[PDB]
């Protein structure tokens, strides 16, 4: 059903799909071979339907977390990158791409939670989560307040959470412990009872949620706020002068944010793998090929090395892959549903006082291990 | 559901 000596694409409409269609055009130019880019609306989930019976593009684009689900169902070929074309990309971002051990798809950008901060009331944003307390009690003389982020959904509250040593699955030579859960852990604990203690005592109010601490921010109202590139276009729209950095440390170490990995996988029942490793290794993957995608709409950070070196020269850039560098990559396992379940469960009780920190951790546990213990139905 | 497992 895959038409053979042409290339179709998918990747989300979000994205600089004419970027990547000029990327084709060079490879027709070169090749004669046609590359079609189409964005499909939930082509994720399309993707999996169609593909299963061996239809569908001969590329996907996507976060890299979804395509565990694609690798297990065995949808995705593996790909052949030689060591010298493996030493052009970040080490980590291979790690994202990895499935049963297999590299199963090229990553192409990066993206992770920064510390975005107002550079009229902050010139000097705060290195420590511990100095931020006494940083508030100083702005909010004056009626700012030092920090508002999403407090609701645990990708935005678990970097701090995770600082300290807490984490979803342990992560072993590429694969997963889906039966070693870190959420119940000193170091979450320790994380969460800090996050607690700021609501608690009213350095943060618990109901904080995306567009109040977006509004809050671009409003000149807080300080700091915890979010990622995609708002960064809002922000400019504000004209609030704001910096980009490195997250603060929780007791000395790095806070560590989920990392999403923008991937291009190839489809199994493809026959066309081989035209579609040339074009990802040698017209996608150049300064070249992310460059017209990046004009067309900004990847942020990316994998590749020598292009990555040449966006860092924007801070804010810089900083994204800094923050990304010391995160967790996120977990490609169907498991991580009972995860995100049990920890947004376990967040929002502690932070309003229906449980201790302890036992919502504990519950929480529980939760996410006996969910991930189990598969089918 | 309505397959088995486990997988
Ligand atoms: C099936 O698994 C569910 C989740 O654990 C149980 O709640 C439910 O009671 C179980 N049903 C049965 O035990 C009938 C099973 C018939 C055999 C199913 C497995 C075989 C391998 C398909
Ligand atoms: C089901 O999976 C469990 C492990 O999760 C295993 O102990 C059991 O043998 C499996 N049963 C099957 C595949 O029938
Ligand atoms: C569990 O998930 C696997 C993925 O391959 C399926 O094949 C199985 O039928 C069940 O849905
Ligand atoms: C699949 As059963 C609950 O009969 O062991
Ligand atoms: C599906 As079972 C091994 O918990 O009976
Ligand atoms: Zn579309
Ligand atoms: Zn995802
Ligand atoms: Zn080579
Ligand atoms: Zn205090
Ligand atoms: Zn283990
Ligand atoms: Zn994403
Ligand atoms: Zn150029
Ligand atoms: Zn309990």
């Amino acid at each position: 059903k895959i038409e053979e000596g042409k290339l179709v694409i998918w990747i989300n409409g979000d994205k600089g799909y004419n970027g990547l269609a000029e990327v084709g055009k060079k490879f027709e130019k070169d090749t004669g071979i046609k590359v079609t880019v189409e964005h499909p609306d939930k082509l994720e989930e399309k993707f999996p339907q169609v593909a299963a019976t061996g239809d569908g593009p001969d590329i996907i684009f996507w976060a890299h977390d979804r395509f565990g689900g694609y690798a297990q169902s065995g949808l995705l070929a593996e790909i052949t990158p030689d060591k010298a074309f493996q030493d052009k990309l970040y080490p980590f971002t291979w790690d994202a791409v990895r499935y049963n051990g297999k590299l199963i798809a090229y990553p192409i950008a990066v993206e992770a939670l920064s510390l975005i901060y107002n550079k009229d009331l902050l010139p000097n944003p705060p290195k420590t989560w511990e100095e931020i307390p006494a940083l508030d009690k100083e702005l909010k003389a004056k009626g700012k307040s030092a920090l508002m982020f999403n407090l609701q959904e645990p990708y935005f509250t678990w970097p701090l959470i995770a600082a300290d040593g807490g984490y979803a699955f342990k992560y072993e030579n590429g694969k997963y412990d889906i039966k070693d859960v870190g959420v119940d852990n000193a170091g979450a604990k320790a994380g969460l009872t800090f996050l607690v203690d700021l609501i608690k005592n009213k350095h943060m109010n618990a109901d904080t949620d995306y567009s109040i601490a977006e509004a809050a921010f671009n409003k000149g109202e807080t300080a700091m706020t915890i979010n990622g590139p995609w708002a960064w276009s809002n922000i400019d729209t504000s004209k609030v002068n704001y910096g980009v950095t490195v997250l603060p440390t929780f007791k000395g170490q790095p806070s560590k944010p989920f990392v999403g990995v923008l991937s291009a996988g190839i489809n199994a029942a493809s026959p066309n793998k081989e035209l579609a490793k040339e074009f990802l290794e040698n017209y996608l993957l150049t300064d070249e090929g992310l460059e017209a995608v990046n004009k067309d709409k900004p990847l942020g950070a990316v994998a590749l090395k020598s292009y990555e070196e040449e966006l860092a020269k924007d801070p804010r850039i810089a900083a994204t892959m800094e923050n990304a560098q010391k995160g967790e990559i996120m977990p490609n396992i169907p498991q991580m549903s009972a995860f995100w379940y049990a920890v947004r469960t376990a967040v929002i009780n502690a932070a309003s006082g229906r449980q201790t920190v302890d036992e919502a951790l504990k519950d929480a546990q529980t939760n996410a291990a006996a969910a991930a213990g189990c598969k089918x139905x | 559901x309505y397959x088995x497992x486990y997988x």
